[PDB]
């Protein structure tokens, strides 16, 4: 830390990846919630 | 569907050609072929029709005291329709997820 005495492309790629993760999680949420789809309905499922 | 077909045949043969053939020979006052066939179908056909009707009437006679002769009466055909509804809702949800994916990419 101490002794008691260029990054434009990087930030651009970082923001792009962050937006990508955001839209990815947005796409996730739907199938994530609808994933079970039989759990509450095992009473008659087979 | 044996009894249903028998009832349908009896209904189709109730108004047979015997009732309409009783006015054919009386018009034939100029020539006398097989015209004798217009005589055997006078009462024998009606007698046979009445016999068949009485026979059909004397069936099992299920209805005796209450409400017998059931047969639908029962289970989850309703829940089968509900399962079709589940299929439809899963279709809707899959379509919504595909639309969300398309919007995301």
């Amino acid at each position: 830390e101490d002794g008691s005495k260029e990054r434009r492309e990087i930030v651009e790629v970082n923001k792009k990846l962050k937006q990508k993760n955001q839209q990815l999680k947005q796409i996730m949420d739907q199938l994530r919630n609808l994933i079970w789809d039989i759990n509450a309905m095992l009473a008659m499922r087979n | 569907n044996e009894r249903l077909r028998a009832l349908e045949d009896i209904e189709r043969e109730i108004g047979a050609i015997l009732q309409n053939a009783g006015t054919a020979i009386l018009e034939l006052s100029k020539e006398k072929r097989l015209l004798d066939r217009q005589a055997a179908a006078f009462t024998t056909s009606v007698q046979h029709v009445e016999a068949e009707l009485s026979a059909q009437i004397r069936y099992l006679t299920q209805v005796a005291t209450g409400q017998p002769h059931e047969g639908s009466s029962y289970s989850s055909r309703k829940d089968c329709q509900m399962a079709l509804k589940r299929v439809d809702y899963a279709r809707l949800k899959i379509s919504d997820v595909a639309r969300t994916c398309e919007q995301m990419l």
